[PDB]
């Protein structure tokens, strides 16, 4: 998952997008 | 905009600058 | 509460969110 | 100690605080 | 002063509190 | 160089005076 991926790999702000409300 | 690495409490932070006002849920695997 | 792998500034933080008005020691070993 | 426990293993926080004043 | 290891968005902390008011440049290699 | 040097090694605050304005 996110948390995962931005830590097992890294992940961009568009990818951060999808977890806002 | 630039590809990060982010692990921890220093994550939240990144998901309360990207988010704000819209709130955001924080949701790890365990 | 859950059980925390804390290490660096990033702890201490946490000893003032756990302690804040009573204050802290904070004692490395070196 | 704890600042080696919390960074070497898991702690939580009632064992923080012991370290309060 | 302590010799201090810094990696992150930690680091750039010690850099404004270093700095501060003279403000700073942050110039990693890439 | 410095981000490289406090992130590999340790690095001192006076050393960090370098990069002030
Ligand atoms: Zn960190």
């Amino acid at each position: 998952g996110i948390v995962e991926q931005c830590c097992a790999s890294v992940c961009s702000l568009y990818q951060l997008e999808n977890y806002c409300n | 905009f630039v590809n990060q690495h982010l692990c921890g409490s220093h994550l939240v932070e990144a998901l309360y600058l990207v988010c704000g006002e819209r709130g955001f849920f924080y949701t790890p695997k365990a």
